[PDB]
């Protein structure tokens, strides 16, 4: 299932067989790319899939017990990995070969379910992705790593159930007009579930190449996503969530 | 300035009224059916 | 509006909608690259004016970014507003629109 | 040309004499017995004038 | 017989709880807001754009 | 004397307490499954992401919800219209989430009142008698179809059909008169007087008939002891309910014909249901009722509004508030 | 203020022509005048507040929600566990009670 | 529109499709005025 | 009193088009020289797209090749109908005339080979339908 | 009523008098060539630039007059004069990609922009308003 | 075979009655027109494009 | 948040506040909305006033069309919620 078998398929037989957003394998070893200190350069199509959704959960919570990661089940559909994910990789610090973002499908809004019946919502994303590899040849180890910053999960013009909001909406509880009509130290002040945050946290991530082709087709490698999920504007405390999948990617010559 | 075509619409709408009872008003009167 | 807000220079994937989801660009429960909004129960649509624009996993987000020639935004345009909503009266119209239009499919 | 416009014409006044007039002379207790090719003439000059319009609407 | 005074006092203490008799409650105010200019208008409510309570996007 | 023909005489058998006919074949296993699906997902159903916009509504007893505000959710819409069975699903609270429970009921019951039609025409044949009493429960069937199955064919996802609950019904009502005008159809407007010509007609043909029975009883006992069940004889004067009401509207305008009467005691709520059953549906292919938005204009072309404008106040006030973050773009589904 | 007919109300300030001023918005992008827009002070006057005035414009907005209501009062509900919904008085129970019995 | 020749008999096909609402209605009167029979 | 009008006597009201006609002359031209040069700027944009097929067939890459037929040349038969008609003779106009309907019939049996995944056959029609637009070409001129 | 229909022709403020004829061939011919993209003043497809008084002055043309709108439908622009809309908009220019413009003249083209002008002086908060002055 | 005759009356009454009120710079579903779209299917009159001629 | 000082540079005024004023907010101004503010709302001014003056990819008659409004300009702190839906809004007439 690379490239190269795969845009032989018609729309009509990978339409909903799930084989649409399955990030293709790119067969090969024995190989490098390498990228020169004055010629620009790209990756592009860079699809990103993520597999065994774990949240850190505590389980002693008091002393002498550490977080562990309680693996969930997927809750929504297959719509979690990432499509086309092309940003400049011809940046060179002092050696390193970052690559920023700059466009397409950098997020995907999946929820995950504990054991217990909650389901953690969280923006899988990599936005802002910044990331640095040890040296100039690309291929066989070489594992990048960097920061993005996530954004919150809902945006601020998403309404409640209750019509309040953090750009738009109400900004009081107006089913409840009496616990408004107090004057002192009680006017609806019980409630800071109504001043909605739009909070910003980072996530980090650390990718290995795992194979590759001196042509084009970079990777068909692994990556390993420590995250944030949903705060809920403010509402409820983040947990963390570690994500370990298979990126794929292809670097073009500009 | 004359209309001429809601004129020609309602004096041929006239034409079939006079159709489908003078099928049966003539029938009627001539005893057939 | 995918085409304006492109022509107002957004990055038309990445779009954060206001729910958290796709607001141009989306997701198929199937896996397809699709139009996001309330849009997506018809994701299974084969219209003859976005076909040239869909490769093998959907929507390509590279033919969409690129060529997007001006007679899709004449057919989408049309079509946008020659929607099948109208009234028994023959109002074109989304139901609490005024009447200047006799426009039902 | 304006001569095919009265052979249609002429044609709305015959078949208006031919929609009334033919289920009068059937449903009479008369009038079918003595008067079949009365109304075969009728939807013979019927038949006869669609074919005179017919090759003339060529021209 | 307005609201359940159980599940507004959840919802307000919940921005994640949502029922249809919750959906309900905000049709109401949609339907109160808008037609309160024109159904009443010995009142003259003069409600400006930005403080009726539309949705998203329309 | 089959090995079939002896099961094939038990069904079609009429000495069994409830008829167990072959529709009843079809219908007893589908409504059975249509109310153990029902039944568990009203008390202890999940929250359902009903709009697909990944915000979940909470619609059974465990969550809160009293029972005017519990409701089986439909389905996600961005499932929309395809078919979700449980075998489709990656596993069984993945099919929870996105509403699965709403097609598994509403497709069995579809199914299951198509087959108590069929069975409501099967004791009429094995009782020997006439058999149009499937005609007259045609209009709750097409009726229970317009807003569960043709509602969501003609409006895309099956999100947009009728909640299986108090409040949801409510908030059906409510969206479609936003975006469909249901009050100012001329088809929802003959149900309207089906319904209440239909409950005029009940208490008016219950009340002559009571109201003119002959005393087959004592003064202290109850009045309905008169009737010995399977009696020849007729219960109450028609000829007197007749003349009753023949001078209180005048003489011609009653039927002292009881069948003519009883017929038309099946003709106007019925034929009415199916006009309503109709006009739900081609609202649903978007053939919306009148609109007679700013038609009222003066000499110098100012608007002036009508009756149908304080309507439209309504209608777009719960138009711009229902899916309060479903919408992205101006239009609904234009 | 809000009538009695209503149960939620925009807080829209008016002078004395029944023209707006200010309206604390529903939609905070594009609103044309806010309360901090035009900056409104208040000027308390009696009661516990005599000779307290703040142009803070937070603070502005929470006595200017609860004076649609008619009049700021302090409340103490930590004692019968108050809910904060407005009842009825028996003026109100004894009409549904009699013109429904009648 | 029409073709050039026919132009003139627009206002006769404006009426035309209206005759099977007409011929519907035509068995009630041919019903009455033989009295139900 | 009321002005009343009955069927006609055309006031702000009647839905009535005979009177109302035009006055001024039809200010588009039905063929200029604007939009016929829009038509051979078309073609120099429409032959672009049937010389880029040729490296999506050796890709066999179909929903390109299947797709770009369709996009910037949805508006080729429309303006190769446009040519057609604007030129003077008529014995010059049967030679752009059938070598338009070799076009159309050379391009969708590339279609059909298309979407049976015929890259052996679909090469062929790729290079008879390419000739038959340059044929096209200094045939209207 | 009706008395003034007093529009101003182009800039500096000449004005023209619409006459009953021009607002009843205006108003039809509106409606069913415009009106299904501009019902009541908005753009349905591009919805933060209409046909509002305030919004038909503030462009690099000013369109308040009806020698600019003329001008418009003959040859269209953009809101800010550089580039030429015309292939996403019906005009005189490109009638050929819009059937609609195929057929009308150049003086119902000033009775088409003689209604975008007339609107604002009787229904003057609903036009170009969105659906709050419905 | 009245009845027969009363559904080829409709079509070819309804056919005269669409192409009576045509105006050919609006497209077909612009009218409301129900039996010359089936008739343009067909590639009766049908340009390139989806405009007939 | 509930609470925000900045709320009337947004639109609705003079002064719009480039970095989280959304796009239709300089449809006010002549000569400044379509592709002009294009390059106001991408690669935006975070850093000053007199930034979006120094900006680049502009030529240099849009460049004095930005001059003619320089005084209906500020630049604020760029809050996270209104730079999300800077291009869309969800506010359509
Ligand atoms: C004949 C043999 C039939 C076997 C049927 C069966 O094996 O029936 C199995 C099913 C239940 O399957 C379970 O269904 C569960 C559904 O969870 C949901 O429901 C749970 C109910 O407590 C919790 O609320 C939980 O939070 C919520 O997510 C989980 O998905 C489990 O993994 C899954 O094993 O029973 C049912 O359908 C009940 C049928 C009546
Ligand atoms: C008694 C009631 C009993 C009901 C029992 C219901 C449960 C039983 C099992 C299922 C029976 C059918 C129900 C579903 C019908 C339906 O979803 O029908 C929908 C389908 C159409 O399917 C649509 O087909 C479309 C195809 O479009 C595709 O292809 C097109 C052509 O290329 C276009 O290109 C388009 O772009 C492209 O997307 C899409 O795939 C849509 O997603 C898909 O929904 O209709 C069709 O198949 C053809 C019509 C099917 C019959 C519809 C009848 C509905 C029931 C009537 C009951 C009346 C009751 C009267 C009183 C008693
Ligand atoms: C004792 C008994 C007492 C009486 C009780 C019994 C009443 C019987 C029923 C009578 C109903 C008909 C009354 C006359 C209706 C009429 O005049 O109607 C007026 C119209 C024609 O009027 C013209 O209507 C036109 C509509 O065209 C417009 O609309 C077109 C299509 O929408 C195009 O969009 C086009 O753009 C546009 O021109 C224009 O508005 C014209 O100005 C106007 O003159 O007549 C028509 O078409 C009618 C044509 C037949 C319609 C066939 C059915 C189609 C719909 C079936 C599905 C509906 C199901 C739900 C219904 C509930
Ligand atoms: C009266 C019997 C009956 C009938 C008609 C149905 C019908 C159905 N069940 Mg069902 N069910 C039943 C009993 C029945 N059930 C019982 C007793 C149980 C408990 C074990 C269940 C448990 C159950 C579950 C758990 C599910 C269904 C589902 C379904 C649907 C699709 C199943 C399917 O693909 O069938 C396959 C059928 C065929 C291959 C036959 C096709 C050819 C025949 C001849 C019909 C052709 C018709 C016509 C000619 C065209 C369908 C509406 C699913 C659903 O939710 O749907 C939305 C689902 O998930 N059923
Ligand atoms: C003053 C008393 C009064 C009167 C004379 C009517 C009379 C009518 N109503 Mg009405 N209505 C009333 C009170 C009244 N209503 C009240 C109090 C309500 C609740 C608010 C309604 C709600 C209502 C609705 C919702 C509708 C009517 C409709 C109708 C019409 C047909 C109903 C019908 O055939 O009934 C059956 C009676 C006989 C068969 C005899 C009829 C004109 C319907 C309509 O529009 O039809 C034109 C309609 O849609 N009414
Ligand atoms: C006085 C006002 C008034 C009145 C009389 C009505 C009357 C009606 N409205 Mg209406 N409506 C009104 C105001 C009104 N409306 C207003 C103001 C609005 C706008 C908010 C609406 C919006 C509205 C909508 C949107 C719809 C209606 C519909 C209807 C019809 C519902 C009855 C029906 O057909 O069910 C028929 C019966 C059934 C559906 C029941 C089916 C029963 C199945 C077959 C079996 C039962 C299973 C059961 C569980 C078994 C029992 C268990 C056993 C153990 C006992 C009826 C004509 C509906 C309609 O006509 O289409 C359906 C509809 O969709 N109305
Ligand atoms: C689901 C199908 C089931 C059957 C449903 C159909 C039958 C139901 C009855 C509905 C039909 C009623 C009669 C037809 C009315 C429309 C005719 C019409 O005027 O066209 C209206 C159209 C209007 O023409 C319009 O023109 C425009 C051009 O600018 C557009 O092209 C429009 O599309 C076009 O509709 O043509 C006319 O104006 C003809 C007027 C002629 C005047 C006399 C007509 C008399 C007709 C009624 C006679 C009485 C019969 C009524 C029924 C009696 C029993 C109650
Ligand atoms: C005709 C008589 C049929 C038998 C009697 C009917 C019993 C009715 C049972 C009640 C309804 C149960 C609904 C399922 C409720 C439901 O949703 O279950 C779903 C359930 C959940 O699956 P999981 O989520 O565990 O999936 C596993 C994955 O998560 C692992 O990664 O699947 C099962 O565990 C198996 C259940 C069916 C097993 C059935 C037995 C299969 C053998 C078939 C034999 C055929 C021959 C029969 C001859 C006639
Ligand atoms: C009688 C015909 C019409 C008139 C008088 C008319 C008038 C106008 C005017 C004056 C503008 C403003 C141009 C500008 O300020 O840059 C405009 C904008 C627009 N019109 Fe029309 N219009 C007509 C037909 C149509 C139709 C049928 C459509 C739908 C396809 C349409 C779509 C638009 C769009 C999209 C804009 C916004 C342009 C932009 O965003 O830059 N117009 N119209
Ligand atoms: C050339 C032309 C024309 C003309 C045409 C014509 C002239 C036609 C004729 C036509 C006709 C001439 C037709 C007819 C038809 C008829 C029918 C189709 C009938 C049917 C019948 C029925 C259906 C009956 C029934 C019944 C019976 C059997 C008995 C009793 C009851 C009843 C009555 C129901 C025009 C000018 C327009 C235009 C142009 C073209
Ligand atoms: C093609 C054409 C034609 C033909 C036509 C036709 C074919 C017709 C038919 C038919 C018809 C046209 C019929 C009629 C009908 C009539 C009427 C007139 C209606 C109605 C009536 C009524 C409705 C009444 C009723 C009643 C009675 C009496 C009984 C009971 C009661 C009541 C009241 C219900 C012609 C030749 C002219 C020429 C031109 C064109
Ligand atoms: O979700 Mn139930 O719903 Ca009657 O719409 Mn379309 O999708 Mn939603 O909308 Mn507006
Ligand atoms: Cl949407
Ligand atoms: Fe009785």
């Amino acid at each position: 299932f690379t490239e190269e078998d795969f845009r032989q398929l018609s729309y009509e037989q990978v339409k909903g067989t799930g084989l649409a957003n399955r990030c293709p394998e790119v067969d090969g070893t024995k190989g490098s790319i390498k990228i020169e200190k004055g010629k620009k350069y790209k990756i592009v199509d860079m699809c990103i899939e993520p597999k065994s959704f774990q949240v850190e959960d505590e389980v002693g919570k008091g002393k002498q017990a550490r977080k562990e990661f309680v693996d969930t089940k997927l809750m929504t559909r297959a719509t979690y990995t990432l499509t086309g994910i092309e940003g400049p990789l011809t940046v060179n610090a002092n050696g390193d070969l970052e690559f920023q973002e700059k466009d397409g499908i950098d997020y995907a809004a999946t929820t995950v379910q504990l054991p217990g019946g909650e389901r953690v919502p969280f923006l899988f994303t990599v936005k802002e992705l910044v990331a640095t590899a040890k040296g100039d040849s690309i291929g066989s180890g070489t594992e990048f790593g960097g920061e993005f910053t996530v954004p919150s999960y809902r945006t601020g013009l998403f309404l409640d159930p209750k019509g309040r909001g953090g750009v738009t909406g109400y900004d009081m509880a107006v089913a409840l007009p009496g616990m408004m009509a107090d004057g002192a130290e009680g006017q609806d002040e019980l409630f800071k579930e109504t001043n909605k945050v739009f909070q910003v946290t980072k996530g980090e991530i650390e990718m290995g190449v795992q194979k590759v082709d001196p042509s084009t087709n970079e990777i068909a490698g692994v990556f390993v996503s420590e995250q944030l999920t949903d705060t809920d504007m403010g509402a409820k405390a983040p947990k963390n969530i570690l994500l370990k999948g298979v990126f794929y990617a292809r670097i073009v010559e500009e | 300035m004359i209309n001429w075509q809601v004129i020609g619409q309602l004096v041929s709408l006239a034409i079939i009224v006079l159709v489908g009872p003078a099928v049966i008003f003539l029938l009627a009167f001539k005893k057939g059916n | 509006f995918l085409v304006r807000d492109q022509r107002l220079g957004a990055n038309v994937a990445s779009a954060q909608g206001p729910t958290g989801l796709g607001k141009y660009l989306m997701r198929s429960p199937s896996g397809e690259i699709i139009f996001g909004g309330e849009t997506m129960r018809f994701w299974d649509l084969r219209a003859p004016w976005l076909e040239p624009l869909r490769g093998p996993n959907g929507l390509d987000l590279n033919k969409i970014k690129n060529d997007i020639q001006p007679w899709q935004e004449r057919r989408a345009a049309e079509y946008m507003t020659h929607a099948p909503l109208g009234s028994l009266n023959s109002v074109g119209g989304v139901a609490t629109e005024i009447n200047s239009v006799n426009y039902v499919s | 040309v304006t001569a095919l416009q009265i052979l249609v014409f002429a044609l709305t006044i015959l078949s208006t004499i031919l929609v009334v007039s033919i289920p009068v002379i059937l449903a009479s207790p008369g009038q079918w017995e003595q008067s079949k090719n009365l109304v075969f003439t009728g939807a013979g000059v019927w038949s006869g004038l669609v074919i005179v319009t017919g090759l003339l609407n060529s021209f | 017989a307005y609201d359940f005074v159980s599940q507004e006092l959840r919802a307000a203490e919940d921005p994640e709880f949502e029922t249809f008799y919750t959906k309900n409650i905000l049709l109401n105010e949609g339907i109160r807001a808008w037609m309160a200019a024109q159904d009443q208008p010995h009142e003259n409510f003069i409600f400006p754009e930005e403080v009726l309570p539309r949705g998203n996007a329309l | 004397a089959s090995l079939w023909e002896r099961f094939c005489s038990w069904v079609t058998s009429t000495e069994n307490r409830l008829y167990i006919g072959w529709f009843g074949v079809l219908m007893i296993p589908t409504l059975l499954t249509a109310t153990s699906v029902f039944i568990i997902a009203f008390v202890a159903a999940p929250p359902v992401d009903i709009d697909g916009i990944r915000e979940p509504v909470a619609g059974s007893l465990l969550y809160g919800n009293n029972i005017i505000s519990g409701a089986v959710i439909p389905s996600s819409a961005a499932i929309g219209i395809h078919f979700y069975p449980i075998w489709e699903a990656a596993s069984l609270d993945e099919w929870l989430y996105n509403g699965g429970c709403y097609p598994l009921i509403v497709l069995h019951f579809l199914l299951g009142v198509a087959c108590y039609m069929g069975r409501e025409w099967e004791l009429s044949y094995r009782l020997g008698m006439r058999p149009w009493i499937a005609v007259a429960f045609s209009a709750p069937v097409a009726a229970a179809t317009a807003v569960f199955l043709i509602y969501p064919i003609g409006q895309g996802s099956f999100s947009d059909g009728m909640p299986l609950g108090i409040s949801g019904t409510f908030n059906f009502m409510i969206v479609f008169q936003a975006e469909h005008n249901i009050l100012m159809h001329p088809f929802h407007q003959l149900g309207v007087a089906g319904v209440f010509g239909g409950s005029l007609f009940s208490a008016m043909h219950g009340s002559l008939v009571t109201s003119s029975l002959i005393r087959e009883t004592t003064e202290n006992e109850s009045a309905n002891y008169g009737y010995k069940f399977g009696q020849e004889e007729e219960t109450y004067n028609i000829v007197a309910a007749h003349g009753y009401f023949g001078r209180l509207i005048f003489q011609y305008a009653s039927f002292n014909n009881s069948r003519s009467l009883h017929f038309f005691l099946g003709l106007w709520p019925v034929v009415g249901i199916w006009l309503t059953s109709i006009s739900v549906s081609t609202m649903a292919f978007n053939l919306n009722g009148f609109n007679f938005n700013q038609s009222v204009v003066d000499s110098q072309g100012r608007v002036i509004n009508t009756w149908a404008d304080i309507i439209n106040r309504a209608n777009l006030g719960m138009e711009v508030m229902h899916e309060r973050n479903a919408h992205n773009f101006p239009l609904d589904l234009a | 203020r809000m009538p009695a007919f209503f149960e939620t109300f925009p807080v829209i300030l008016v002078d004395q022509d029944g023209i707006i001023r200010a309206d604390i918005p529903f939609r905070r992008a594009e609103s044309k005048y806010s309360i901090e827009q035009v900056g409104v002070t208040i000027d308390f006057y009696g009661g516990k507040l005599n000779g307290q005035s703040f142009t803070d414009a937070p603070t502005v907005k929470k006595y200017a929600r609860k004076a649609q209501l008619g009049e700021v009062f302090e409340f103490d509900r930590t004692t019968l566990e108050s809910d904060g919904v407005f009842r009825s008085s028996p003026r109100g129970w004894y009409t549904f009670g009699h013109a429904n019995f009648a | 529109a029409l073709p050039e020749a026919y132009s003139i008999f627009k206002p006769l096909v404006d009426i035309l499709p209206v005759i099977p609402v007409f011929f519907l209605l035509l068995a009630f009167v041919w019903q009455a005025a033989i009295g139900f029979r | 009193a009321p002005k009343q009008s009955f069927f006609g006597g055309s006031s702000a009201s009647s839905p009535f088009v005979y009177n109302m006609k035009q006055t001024g002359e039809i200010l588009y031209k039905p063929l200029n020289d604007e939009d016929l040069q829009f038509h051979k700027n078309v073609l120099e944009k429409s032959r672009g797209e049937l010389d880029r097929t040729s490296e999506q067939i050796a890709r066999k890459s179909w929903d390109d090749m299947r797709g770009v037929i369709r996009n910037q040349m949805y508006n080729m038969r429309h303006s190769q109908l446009r040519l057609i008609e604007s030129v003077e003779s008529a014995e010059k106009q049967k030679a752009a005339k059938k070598n338009y309907n070799d076009l159309k019939k050379s391009l969708e049996e590339m279609d059909l080979a298309a979407r049976n995944k015929k890259q052996e056959d679909a090469r062929k029609f790729r290079a008879s339908a390419l000739k038959a637009f340059d044929s096209f070409t200094t045939s209207v001129g | 009523d009706d008395i003034t229909r007093t529009i101003p022709l182009e800039a500096s403020g000449t004005t023209i008098t619409l006459t009953p004829e021009q607002v009843k061939r205006g108003k039809r011919l509106f409606n069913s060539s415009c009106a299904i993209c501009h019902n009541g003043g908005i753009t349905k497809t591009n919805p933060n630039v209409g046909l509002d008084p305030e919004s038909l002055s503030l462009a690099t043309p000013p369109r308040d007059n009806v020698n600019s709108l003329i001008d418009y439908m003959k040859d269209p622009t953009s809101y800010d004069g550089s580039e030429s809309i015309a292939e996403i908009h019906p005009s005189i220019k490109s009638a050929d990609i819009f059937p609609k413009m195929r057929s009308l003249s150049d003086d119902d083209l000033f009775a088409i922009a003689g209604h975008i002008l007339i609107q604002p002086k009787v229904a003057s908060e609903k036009w170009g308003g969105g659906k709050i002055y419905y | 075979v009245a009845h027969a005759g009363i559904m080829v009356f409709w079509c070819g009454a309804m056919t005269l009655f669409e192409v009576a009120h045509f105006i050919p710079e609006k497209p077909l579903y612009e009218q409301g027109f129900i039996l010359l779209p089936h008739l343009a299917t067909l590639g009766w009159g049908v340009g390139p494009g989806g405009e007939i001629v | 948040e509930m609470e925000y000082e900045g709320v009337m540079y947004l639109g609705g005024s003079d002064k719009i506040d480039v970095n989280n004023a959304n796009i239709r907010a300089y449809t006010k101004y002549p000569g400044m909305y379509p592709n002009i503010a294009r390059e106001i709302v991408k690669n935006g001014p975070f850093e000053s006033v007199d930034d979006v003056l120094k900006i680049e990819t502009l030529t240099a008659t849009q460049k004095s069309v930005v001059e003619k409004y320089k005084n209906n300009l500020i630049a604020l702190p760029s809050r996270p919620e209104y730079v999300i839906d800077k291009l869309n809004n969800g506010l359509y007439r």
